[PDB]
């Protein structure tokens, strides 16, 4: 049993054929297999010539925009020591590889960059989408916008001294026309002043109402001095159409922190086209927890 | 319990004397035992009662089912997933509940199908319990001199026990007195034959002897007096009920079949697994991924609805033989009659109608016919003669039977008669052209009847004498022609008598012959004036002592009678031969007659021939001629009693059509360990206790149901209801029809691993979303395909089964290589790639293309990078892409079903093409549109979302798998082509199941 079923001389066999059994299965599954593989690949090409180069046909997964930060938290929480350098190095890295991508040398020339209205200004439709006209032109996005938190003044950027700051984002989507709140009498307090039509509001607070108190100074930065997103800079033409583009950003200032205690710090964007989800703690809004223990 | 010790064939001290024995047991032939002595021994030996059987408690095997190959394996995943949420729980806040859940599910899984195995496993024994109703309650034993009826229980050895006609034999005695005792050794000998019991030894053997009585056996008629030389366990019935409730079960072929598969299945699941968690390691995967990783290899390779499906298909096709009157008690043995190539039937009451009715007649040198019809439409038999009058007054007066009261309206042929079938086509004949046997009976008053002995062979008795000038006694027996033949002296010829010179006994053997080779069974009818002189009509003729001349009877003639064959008899017989199985005849006529049936029914098929038949064809002695040249023999069974172990072996290893006459049914069981030694299931006919041992070690015993004991039919495996043959043939065909059904489920629920276990396999290699969870494949294996898989063993037979030779156990299998290249190879593969189609479809159309999947399973699993960009520079958050990936598992989902459309349709036909056979088996088309109502059901219905995690589809994906399937179909039909073509070729040897 055990030694014949693996090898006897008298047949030559070899686990229970010869060879030219294992020849004709081997040669079968090779010519099968190769069938199999050519009609996956041309069910597959002919799935290549059925879709665009410059759109995505189903567009309804990514309907309302979320809202990321620049630090990676890992459990959206942001916890370091003041004394310590080595706390916040992993902070710091992010920020500055966020950061790192409007350096001037980038944007320079007049292709592909474009200088736009220095106050928010309105939507701007550089045609269809479409390869007729060639690679559509960007607006460009200085760092010195941000003033505190642009790590060329203190490439820390605010975690030295107990004062961090997080830069917020709105998620690209392509075609997606931002839209504000009109200043009917609905609307929330905190949009109340400084309407600029212009302007897509971000407002952070706290998630209970006891943190409040605890919480001190929230001190946006952006363009215009805003505590928003100009709405120049968009629609979003997709990276075919548009390499070289930047998305404006928002940084956010926590002066006043207190020390030694967990603070939950909720951020939320307000507009007609962004609507939340109980599911998604990322669509709109944005949650994160600052310690600043020293 | 040493069965060696039990196997071999009793012993015992019968060749005694009367004082020989009293010494052995300490006793008084005239006073028995002392009540204290008999206590001391009561205390010494233990009670008369058959001990009780070992049991065993229902936890254990239900606890025995919980633990065993599939099992052990969903064990190990229920472990797995409780460890990752162990880890979750301690590690993160907040942890979804969803690996607790999947956790107790297949916990559920394993505790459910356990159930369903234990259903399939049972074991109905409770042999001892029918013994043990067997011992009547008191015995009558003698005492200090006095006679005490006592518990049996009580009963030792050495006192003095008496029995009456009625009461059962409480224990092995040895006769020491007896009054015309006869006992009905029918568990021993396995025929009602009355055995006189005298206190004389008459054979060397103990169960021929008549001076020992034995327990499990009833004095008919007579008392007697014996001493009690065994008692419990030790008695011939408790060797008997001791070896039943003994045998080791064992493992039915099915079981072993469920054996090996579960043993190559476990092979591929512990390759993949162990295999993929170093390779899962070697990759810098963390613990709480390759936990899950784990858990989805081995739900993918463990067919989670398998077992389940089996024991379903074997409740059907239990339920249909029950239709065609076959009662099955244990699951498994509906497919042992398929695997049969042996049996061993009787002749009485199955093969035959066991309705005797009178066919020939002997008397005055001269063969007489009988009407034999149903509405009595022929040729009357000349009813002039004196003789013809005495034969109706022999059989008409030595018969014991009488029609059943209330009959007056129906005809002479058709009325009920209580008794056996000889006396009954008696009493038909004599009632029928001699008129009223009531009054012929009435008119000579019965004196003293000796009823039927095994030993005397006959049966007689002796009448007043309605002669009215004539007041002597009269006096008739009836038994065997021969042995009826060697007590006479006289022949009543034309009336007048005559001596038995040898020119009519030759008449007579020649008569004898005749009848004999016409298939019919004869018997001889005598009868003598008793001398009223010597015998005067005062004297009484107590049957106790030679009050009858046995001897210088008058012989007045034979008498024979029909017994027809079955309907499907000789078809039966037909079929048997051209599927191979060997069938042996065994009965209790003689040879003559069994010759006559044997070639009847088949059994000697119209051409083959007994070395007898060529001695007798070339006139030359029978031990000059070779036994090669001999196809069939004819075994006596007295030639049985006298043979050695391996002659027997030869016996059944040399000839093709053997037959067994004058059997005792002990020997039968010989005769069955005969034929299981040479390699070959083996099934059993019988009726009776003498069959028990039989049936327990036979592969399948089949029990009558009509006519069969409680004992009999409750230790069997099947049961008969109409006691007919044909329905075992039917039950080899179902068993057959049951076993090829089997492979095709296999095939079809085997197929669809390959498309769960791909992805896995890919999103480890490659590095891509995860294309099918694990809840999904539950939802699979546990849902859409179990409909089909039991819907398959409907399906009608394609060819001849009852034609080919019986399956080897040695070489042909249930799973072999053939199906696994079909399944895992072939059909598997193409529905993988299917899955992966309209998998890289979905992710296409929502933005992320085939170049950039692969290498983003690391951001596309972090939980917090909410910005994902995709190939044309969109940014999604975590949640939005995991909604995509849950809707391609259930698009890859739906593909399953939509390939398994083309796989349950390929494997409804193992050879056939589907335009021969056709769809005729509604329970398939309905399989398949609850197969698509399902999957549309859990895709479109509110809040799916939050239980199977499950979304909506858009209308133009569902055709993604449509090109697969008919592939598999056009393939599938090209390979049952060439099979049909080029038969011992290429496709047949590799792809042939
Ligand atoms: C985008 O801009 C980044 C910053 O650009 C600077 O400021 C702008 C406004 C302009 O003036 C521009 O000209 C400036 O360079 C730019 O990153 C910068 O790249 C340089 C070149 O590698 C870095 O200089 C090196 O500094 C290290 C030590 O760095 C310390 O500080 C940083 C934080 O700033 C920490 O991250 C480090 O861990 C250290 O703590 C020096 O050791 C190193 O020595 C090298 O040069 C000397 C001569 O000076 C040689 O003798 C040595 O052998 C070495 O070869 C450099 O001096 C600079 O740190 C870095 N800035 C930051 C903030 O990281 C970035 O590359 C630009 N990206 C693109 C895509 O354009
Ligand atoms: C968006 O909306 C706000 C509010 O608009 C007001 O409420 C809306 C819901 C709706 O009903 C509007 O019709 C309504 O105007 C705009 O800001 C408001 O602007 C007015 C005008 O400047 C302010 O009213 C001022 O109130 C002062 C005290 O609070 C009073 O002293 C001011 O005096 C001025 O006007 C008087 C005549 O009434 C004149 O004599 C004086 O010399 C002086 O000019 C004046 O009454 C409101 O306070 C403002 N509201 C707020 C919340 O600040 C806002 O401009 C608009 N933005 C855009 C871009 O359209
Ligand atoms: C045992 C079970 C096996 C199961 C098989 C699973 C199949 C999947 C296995 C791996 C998947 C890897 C990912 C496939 C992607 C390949 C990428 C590629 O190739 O990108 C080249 C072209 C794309 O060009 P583009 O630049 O225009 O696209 C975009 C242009 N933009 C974006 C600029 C506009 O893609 C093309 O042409 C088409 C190439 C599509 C890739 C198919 C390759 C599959 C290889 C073998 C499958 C056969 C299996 C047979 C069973 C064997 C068992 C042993
Ligand atoms: C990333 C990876 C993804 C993989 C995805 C696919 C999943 C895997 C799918 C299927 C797993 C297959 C596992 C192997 C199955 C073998 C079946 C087997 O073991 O069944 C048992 C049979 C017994 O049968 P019986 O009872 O009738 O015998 C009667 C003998 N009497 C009567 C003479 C005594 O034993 C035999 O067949 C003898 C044993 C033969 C063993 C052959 C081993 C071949 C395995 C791999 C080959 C790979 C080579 C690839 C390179 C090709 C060159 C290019
Ligand atoms: C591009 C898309 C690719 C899709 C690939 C997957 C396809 C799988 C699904 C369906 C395949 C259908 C194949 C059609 C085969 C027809 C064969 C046929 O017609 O052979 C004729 C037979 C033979 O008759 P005979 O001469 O033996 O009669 C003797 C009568 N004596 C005895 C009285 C004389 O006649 C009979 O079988 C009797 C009449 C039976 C009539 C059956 C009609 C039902 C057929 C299919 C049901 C639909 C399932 C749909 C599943 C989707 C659910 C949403
Ligand atoms: C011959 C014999 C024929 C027999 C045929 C029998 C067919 C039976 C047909 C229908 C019975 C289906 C059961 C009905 C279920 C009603 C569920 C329901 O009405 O849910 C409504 C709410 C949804 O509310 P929302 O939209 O505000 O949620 C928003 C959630 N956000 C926003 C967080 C995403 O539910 C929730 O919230 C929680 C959802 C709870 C999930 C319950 C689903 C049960 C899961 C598996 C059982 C299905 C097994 C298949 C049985 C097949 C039998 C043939
Ligand atoms: C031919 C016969 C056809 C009929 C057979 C049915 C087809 C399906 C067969 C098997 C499916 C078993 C797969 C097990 C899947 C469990 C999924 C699971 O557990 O996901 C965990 C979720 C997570 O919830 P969460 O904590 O995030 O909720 C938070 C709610 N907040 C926050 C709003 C309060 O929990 C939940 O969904 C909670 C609800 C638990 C769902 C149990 C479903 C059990 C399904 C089948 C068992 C019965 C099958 C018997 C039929 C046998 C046929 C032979
Ligand atoms: C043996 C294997 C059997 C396999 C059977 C497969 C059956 C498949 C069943 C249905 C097919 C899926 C339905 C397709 C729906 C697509 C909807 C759609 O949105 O389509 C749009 C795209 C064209 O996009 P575009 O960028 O060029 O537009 C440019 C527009 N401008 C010029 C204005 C810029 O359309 C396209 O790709 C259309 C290209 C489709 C080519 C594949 C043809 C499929 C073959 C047969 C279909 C079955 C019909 C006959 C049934 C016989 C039953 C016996
Ligand atoms: C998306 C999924 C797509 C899947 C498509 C699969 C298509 C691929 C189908 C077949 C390709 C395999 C062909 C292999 C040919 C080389 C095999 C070979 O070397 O064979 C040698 C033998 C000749 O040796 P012998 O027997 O004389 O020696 C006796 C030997 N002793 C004595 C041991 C018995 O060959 C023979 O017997 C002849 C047997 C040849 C095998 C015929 C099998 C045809 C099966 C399917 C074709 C139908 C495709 C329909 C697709 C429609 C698409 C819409
Ligand atoms: C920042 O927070 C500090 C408290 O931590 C505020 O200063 C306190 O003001 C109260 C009077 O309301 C004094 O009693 C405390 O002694 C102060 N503490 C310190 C450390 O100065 C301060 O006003 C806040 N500043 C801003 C801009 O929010
Ligand atoms: C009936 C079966 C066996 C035919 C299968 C044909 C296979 C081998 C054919 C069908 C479609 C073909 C592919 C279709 C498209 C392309 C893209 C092109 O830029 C290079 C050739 C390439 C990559 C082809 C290679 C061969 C291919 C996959
Ligand atoms: C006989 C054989 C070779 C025919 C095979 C036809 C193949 C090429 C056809 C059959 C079904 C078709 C696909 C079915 C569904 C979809 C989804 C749709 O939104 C875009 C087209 C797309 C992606 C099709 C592409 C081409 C396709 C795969
Ligand atoms: C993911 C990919 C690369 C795995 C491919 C695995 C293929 C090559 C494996 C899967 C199943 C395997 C076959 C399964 C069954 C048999 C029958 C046996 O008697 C000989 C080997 C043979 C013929 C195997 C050959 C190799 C095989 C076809
Ligand atoms: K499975
Ligand atoms: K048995
Ligand atoms: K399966």
């Amino acid at each position: 049993g055990w030694k014949k079923f693996l090898w006897d001389s008298e047949k030559k066999e070899f686990l229970g054929r010869t060879g030219s059994s294992w020849f004709k299965i081997f040669l079968f599954y090779l010519i099968f297999y190769g069938c199999l593989a050519g009609i996956f690949i041309g069910t597959i090409q002919v799935l290549l010539l059925t879709l665009s180069d410059f759109e995505p046909k189903y567009q309804d997964r990514v309907a309302p925009p979320g809202l990321s930060h620049a630090p990676y938290a890992i459990k959206t929480e942001i916890s370091f020591s003041i004394s310590n350098p080595k706390s916040y190095e992993s902070f710091v890295k992010s920020m500055h590889k966020l950061m790192d991508l409007y350096n001037e040398s980038s944007q320079a020339g007049n292709s592909p960059f474009e200088d736009c209205s220095d106050t928010p200004a309105d939507y701007i439709k550089r045609g269809d989408l479409d390869d007729s006209q060639g690679q559509k032109k960007a607006c460009r996005f200085s760092r010195m916008w941000l003033k505190n938190c642009s790590g060329l003044d203190d490439t820390t950027y605010g975690y030295a001294e107990g004062k961090p700051c997080v830069v917020a984002k709105l998620n690209r989507i392509i075609g997606f026309y931002p839209k504000p709140l009109k200043n009917t009498t609905d609307l929330p307090e905190e949009l109340q002043a400084n309407y600029n039509q212009y302007v897509l509001p971000l407002r952070c607070a706290a998630k209970r109402e006891e943190d409040r108190e605890k919480i001190g100074s929230i001190e946006y930065f952006g363009l215009g001095g805003y505590a928003g997103f100009p709405l120049q800079y968009y629609p979003y033409y997709g990276k075919r159409l548009q390499k070289k583009y930047l998305q404006p950003l928002l940084a956010i200032q926590f002066t006043n922190l207190t020390q030694n205690m967990e603070l939950r710090i909720e951020c939320k964007v307000y507009g007609e086209n962004i609507d939340y989800s109980e599911k998604d703690r990322f669509r709109g809004r944005f949650e994160v927890k600052i310690e600043v223990k020293s | 319990d040493l069965d060696e010790l039990k196997k071999e064939v009793s012993m015992d001290d019968h060749k005694l004397s009367l004082d020989e024995l009293h010494n052995k047991y300490g006793t008084d032939l005239t006073r028995g035992l002392t009540n204290a002595r008999a206590k001391e021994i009561l205390a010494r030996d233990g009670p008369n009662s058959l001990t009780p059987p070992p049991t065993t408690p229902e936890w254990i095997k239900f606890c025995r089912q919980l633990f065993g190959g599939f099992s052990i394996l969903l064990w190990i995943g229920a472990i797995l997933c409780f460890l990752a949420y162990g880890i979750q729980a301690a590690t993160e806040d907040e942890p979804a509940n969803d690996n607790l859940y999947l956790g107790v599910v297949l916990s559920t899984v394993v505790i459910v199908t356990g159930c369903f195995s234990y259903y399939q496993e049972a074991k109905s024994s409770r042999i001892m319990d029918s013994f043990k109703n067997m011992v009547p309650q008191q015995a009558l034993v003698i005492r200090d001199g006095e006679k005490s009826t006592i518990n049996a229980e009580f009963v030792v050895a050495g006192d003095l026990v008496e029995v009456k006609g009625g009461d059962r034999i409480p224990a092995d005695l040895r006769i020491i007195s007896a009054h015309g005792c006869k006992v009905d050794n029918s568990s021993l000998t396995g025929e009602s034959e009355p055995q006189t019991r005298s206190p004389e030894f008459s054979s060397e053997n103990p169960l021929e002897t008549r001076n020992i009585a034995f327990f499990s056996t009833n004095c008919v008629e007579g008392t007697a007096r014996g001493v009690v030389v065994y008692t419990g366990d030790r008695t011939v019935m408790g060797r008997i009920a001791t070896l039943a409730s003994g045998l080791e079960v064992g493992r039915t072929p099915i079981a072993i079949e469920i054996e090996h598969f579960i043993h190559i299945i476990t092979g591929v699941a512990v390759f993949l697994g162990v295999s993929f968690f170093i390779l899962s390691l070697i990759l810098g995967y963390s613990w709480l991924e390759a936990v899950i990783f784990l858990i989805g290899i081995i739900v993918a390779n463990v067919p989670e609805g398998l077992l389940a499906t089996v024991t379903v298909c074997l409740t059907l096709t239990a339920k249909r033989m029950a239709r065609k009157n076959c009662l099955v008690k244990n699951l498994e043995a509906v497919e042992t009659l398929g695997s049969t190539s042996t049996i061993c039937s009787d002749k009485t009451g199955t093969l035959t109608q066991n309705r005797m009715t009178v066919a020939h007649m002997w008397f005055d040198n001269q063969i007489h016919e009988a009407d034999t019809t149903e509405n009595q439409s022929g040729a009357a038999f000349d009813k002039t003669s004196a003789t013809w009058s005495a034969l109706s007054r022999i059989a008409a007066l030595c018969n014991r039977a009488v029609f059943q009261a209330g009959q007056d309206n129906v005809p002479i042929l058709k009325r009920s008669v209580a008794g056996d079938a000889s006396e009954s086509a008696l009493l038909k004949c004599i009632e029928l052209c001699c008129g009223s046997v009531q009054g012929m009976r009435d008119r000579n008053p019965k004196i003293v009847e000796i009823p039927f002995n095994s030993t005397n062979k006959y049966q007689l008795s002796i009448h007043e004498n309605e002669k009215s000038s004539e007041s002597r006694y009269l006096l008739v027996m009836k038994g065997a022609p021969e042995r009826i033949l060697d007590r006479c002296s006289t022949i009543l010829l034309n009336g007048a008598e005559e001596p038995l010179k040898e020119d009519m006994k030759e008449a007579f053997q020649n008569a004898y012959l005749e009848l004999g080779g016409l298939g019919e069974r004869v018997l001889g009818f005598c009868h003598f004036a008793l001398p009223e002189d010597k015998y005067n009509e005062g004297y009484p003729f107590d049957a106790d002592e030679p009050n009858f001349p046995t001897t210088d009877l008058c012989f007045v003639g034979l008498m024979a009678m029909i017994d027809p064959p079955r309907a499907a008899v000789p078809d039966a017989v037909g079929k048997c031969r051209s599927a191979g199985i060997k069938v042996i005849m065994v009965t209790g006529d003689h040879p003559i007659t069994a010759k006559a049936i044997a070639k009847g029914v088949g059994i000697i098929s119209e051409g083959n021939e007994t070395i007898e038949d060529i001695a007798a064809r070339l006139n030359i002695p029978i031990g000059q001629v070779n036994p090669r040249d001999a196809k069939a023999c004819v075994v006596h069974g007295s030639d049985l009693k006298d043979l050695s172990t391996e002659v027997l072996d030869d016996i059944l290893h040399y000839h093709t059509e053997i037959v067994f006459a004058r059997t005792s049914p002990q020997q039968k069981l010989i005769i069955v360990e005969g034929c299981q030694r040479q390699g070959a299931i083996v099934a059993v006919t019988g009726d009776g206790v003498n069959d028990s041992p039989a049936l327990k070690k036979a592969d399948i015993g089949v029990a009558m149901g009509i006519s069969g004991s409680d004992v009999s039919k409750q230790a069997a495996d099947m049961i008969l209801l109409d006691d007919n043959f044909a329905s075992i043939v039917t039950g080899v065909e179902e068993g057959r029809l049951i076993f090829d059904n089997l492979k095709k489920s296999i095939a079809y629920t085997l197929t669809s691993n390959i498309p769960e276990i791909t992805p896995f396999l890919v999103f480890i290699i490659g590095n891509v979303p995860l294309p099918l969870g694990t809840v999904t494949i539950l939802c699979i294996d546990l849902g859409t395909d179990m409909v089909p898989a039991i819907s398959l063993a409907y399906e009608q037979a394609e060819s001849d089964i009852m034609k080919r030779q019986p399956r080897n156990p040695k070489t042909d299998k249930l799973v072999n290589e053939r199906l696994i290249s079909m399944a895992y190879g072939q059909i598997g593969m193409i529905q993988a790639l299917g899955g992966f189609f309209s998998y890289f479809v979905i992710l296409a159309e929502n933005g992320f293309l085939p170049m950039d999947l692969i290498g983003k399973r690391v951001r596309w699993d972090d939980r917090w990078i909410s910005d994902v960009e995709d190939s044309f520079g969109q940014q999604w958050t975590y949640e939005q892409r995991k909604i995509v990936e849950f809707t391609c598992h259930t698009s890859f989902f739906i593909s399953i079903v939509v390939v398994q459309w083309a796989d349950l349709i390929i494997c409804k036909t193992r050879r056939n093409s589907i335009f021969q056979q056709g769809m005729k088996n509604k329970i398939l088309i309905f399989g398949l549109f609850e197969e698509t109502a399902l999957a549309a059901f859990l895709s479109y219905c509110p809040g799916t979302d939050v239980a199977l995690r499950m979304y909506p589809l858009k209308p133009s994906w569902w055709f993604c798998a449509f090109p697969y399937s008919l592939i598999i179909f056009l393939y599938d039909e090209m390979r049952r082509f060439i099979i049909r073509r080029s038969p011992g070729g290429w496709v047949e040897q590799e792809t042939y199941y």
